[PDB]
C-alpha cells in the first residue's frame, strides 16, 4: 500500500 | 545557535525555489499587474471558460474538478521533492515518511494555494489563468462548496503578508508533525520539528521586525489547516459516493483511504 507514494520517495 | 538556524532557513529557501515552479513572488506580481508578462486569460463563466481552454490543460463542474485534480496530483509530486530536502527526513523510517506526506500534502496545498489567490480568484495553470471566486460558487452543487473555504482562509492567511522564505519554513514545520496518526518512531520527528520552529521563529523576527507575534498568529493557523482538511475530506467523501461519471487519481485514493 502507498505503492505511488513509496515509488516517489525511493525515486 | 543563530547561524546554523539562518543556514536551515537558507538551504529550504533554496529547495522551495526548486520545487516549486511558481512562487508567491511571482504569483503576486502577477495579481497586482507588476509583471511585464501577458496578463491571465479570466475565466468568469462558462463561455470563458470554453474560450480559454487553449491556454490551459464530461459536463463543467465535473472538468474543472477533474482539472483541479490533475493539478493536485502534481503538487503532491513537488512537495514529495521538496520534503526529501529536509534534512533528517529521508533518514526516517520509510513508513513514517510517507505517514507525514499523507497527512501533511493537502495542509501545504492550502497553504500554497493562498499565495495564488485573493478575494476575488485564483490563478491558474502557473499563473496564465485566473479563474474567478464567483464563478467557481457558481458551480452546481456539491461543487459549489469546493473551493469557497480555501478561499475563505486564504483572505486571513495573507493577511500575515508571509513571502516565499518564511513559507520554506513553516511548510517544512506542517511536514514534520509529530502527532500524526500511526507514526512508528515520533522522536525523531520531533526533534527535526522543534529545530525547524526555532528556524522559523528566527526567521519571523528577522524578516518581518515590524511584525511581532508573526509566529505566534502563524502556529495558530496550523490548526485552522486542519480543519479545512477535515471539511474537505468529507465533501470529498460526498462527491465520491453522490457522483459516478468521474474517476479519483490514484495517488489521491491513495492518500484520502483512511484519513482522518
Amino acid at each position: 500500500r502507498h505503492k505511488i507514494l513509496h515509488r516517489l520517495l525511493q525515486e | 545557535e543563530s547561524a546554523d538556524l539562518r543556514a536551515l532557513a537558507k538551504h529550504l529557501y533554496d529547495s522551495y525555489i526548486k520545487s516549486f515552479p511558481l512562487t508567491k513572488a511571482k504569483a503576486r506580481a502577477i495579481l497586482t499587474g507588476k509583471t511585464t508578462d501577458k496578463s491571465p486569460f479570466v475565466i468568469y463563466d462558462m463561455n470563458s471558460l470554453m474560450m480559454g481552454e487553449d491556454k490551459i490543460k464530461k459536463e463543467v463542474a465535473i472538468r474543472i474538478f477533474q482539472g483541479c485534480q490533475f493539478r493536485s496530483v502534481e503538487a503532491v509530486q513537488e512537495i514529495t521533492e521538496y520534503a526529501k530536502s529536509i534534512p533528517g527526513f529521508v533518514n526516517l523510517d520509510l513508513n513514517d515518511q510517507v505517514t507525514l506526506l499523507k497527512y501533511g500534502v493537502h495542509e501545504i496545498i492550502y497553504t500554497m494555494l493562498a499565495s495564488l489567490m485573493n478575494k476575488d480568484g485564483v490563478l491558474i495553470s502557473e499563473g496564465q489563468g485566473f479563474m474567478t471566486r464567483e464563478f467557481l460558487k457558481s458551480l452546481r452543487k456539491p461543487f459549489g462548496d469546493f473551493m469557497e473555504p480555501k478561499f475563505e482562509f486564504a483572505v486571513k492567511f495573507n493577511a500575515l503578508e508571509l513571502d516565499d522564505s518564511d513559507l520554506a519554513i513553516f511548510i517544512a514545520v506542517i511536514i514534520l508533525s509529530g502527532d500524526r496518526p500511526g507514526l512508528l518512531n515520533v522522536k525523531p520527528i520531533e526533534d527535526i520539528q522543534d529545530n525547524l520552529l526555532q528556524a522559523l521563529e528566527l526567521q519571523l523576527k528577522l524578516n518581518h521586525p515590524e511584525s511581532s507575534q508573526l509566529f505566534a498568529k502563524l502556529l495558530q493557523k496550523m490548526t485552522d489547516l486542519r480543519q479545512i482538511v477535515t471539511e474537505h475530506v468529507q465533501l470529498l467523501q460526498v462527491i465520491k459516493k453522490t457522483e459516478t461519471d468521474m474517476s479519483l487519481h490514484p495517488l489521491l485514493q491513495e492518500i484520502y483511504k483512511d484519513l482522518y
